[PDB]
């Protein structure tokens, strides 16, 4: 996350970390239940074998509260293209289910037409990481937030080199100096409503980090609920 | 001429559904439905969607 703000404690419980054979983030995850965690698709390429840290905010130190878990069975969408990056979504079954207590906690899944008619109507919503502080920076060792507005499908297709399809939407700032960024991907981005944060987008990509007229891309999960449902048996 | 649904979410916690023409409510996984219909009641602790701090 470049900008945004510190995750305090018990705000950003449905954050997962995925870490190399270095215990080293490079990409996150989203809490479903205490099996699955939904990530990108393009984040299982980032690495030969990986693990699921949950319950972390401050990766420097160590709370108490966080817990690796390892991966028992990977789901990639079927139609993933490293190319177009279309279809960037996948489903991690824990071999040991993650234990609920502070910090660690799931996200909802809506329903797909109350999504797109309500939430996604929303003005904003958050997104969360461990990413790169800058486009040319290093990695936070804090875990961050950020409030990113929904953008207008087409505003967005106006502003890509790339084309935007219809498993993909925009938010973000066409100025501001606010963004994911590198490492921030497969990370959650959810919509509040009333008391109620439900998943809404994947952290896909971007065209650097925070550049003006260029905003952050994400997998709709709307256009997935009922893949997810499948994946999750 | 918003109405039901497109009225205020119909009075409902979180989803809602015109069917018929009226308005049913409903609950994420791991809540259920209050007595009147509209809100939605965690059945345990670490319902998804809450921020582990309230
Ligand atoms: C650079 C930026 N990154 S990043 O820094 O990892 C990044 C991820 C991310 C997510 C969000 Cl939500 C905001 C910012 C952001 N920055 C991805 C590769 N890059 C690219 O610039 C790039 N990405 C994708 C493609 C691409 C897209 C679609 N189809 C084909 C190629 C081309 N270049
Ligand atoms: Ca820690
Ligand atoms: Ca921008």
């Amino acid at each position: 996350i470049v900008g945004g703000q510190e995750c305090k404690d018990g705000e950003c419980p449905w954050q997962a970390l995925l870490i190399n054979e270095e215990n080293e983030g490079f990409c996150g995850g989203t809490i479903l239940s205490e099996f699955y965690i939904l990530t990108a698709a393009h984040c299982l390429y980032q690495a030969k074998r990986f693990k699921v840290r949950v319950g972390d905010r401050n990766t420097e130190q160590e709370e108490g509260g966080e817990a690796v878990h390892e991966v028992e069975v990977v789901i990639k969408h079927n139609r993933f293209t490293k190319e177009t990056y279309d279809f960037d979504i996948a489903v991690l079954r824990l071999k040991t289910p993650i234990t609920f207590r502070m910090n660690v906690a799931p996200a909802c899944l809506p329903e797909r037409d109350w999504a797109e008619s309500t939430l996604m109507t929303q003005k904003t919503g958050i997104v969360s990481g461990f990413g790169r502080t800058h486009e040319k920076g290093r990695q936070s060792t804090r875990l961050k937030m950020l409030e990113v507005p929904y953008v207008d499908r087409n505003s967005c297709k106006l502003s890509s080199s790339f084309i935007i399809t219809q498993n993909m939407f925009c938010a973000g700032y066409d100025t501001k100096q606010e963004d994911a960024c590198q490492g921030d991907s497969g990370g959650p981005h959810v919509t509040r409503f009333k008391d109620t944060y439900f998943v809404t987008g994947i952290v896909s990509w971007g065209e650097g980090c925070a550049r003006k007229g260029k905003y952050g891309i994400y997998t709709k999960v709307t256009a997935f609920l009922k893949w997810i449902d499948r994946s999750m048996k | 001429t918003r109405k039901l649904c497109s009225l205020d979410n119909g009075d409902c916690d979180q989803f809602c559904h015109e069917e018929q023409n009226s308005v049913v409510c409903s609950c994420a996984r791991g809540y259920t439905l209050a007595d009147n219909g509209k809100a939605c009641i965690p059945t345990g602790p670490y319902p998804c969607g809450k921020q582990t701090l309230e």
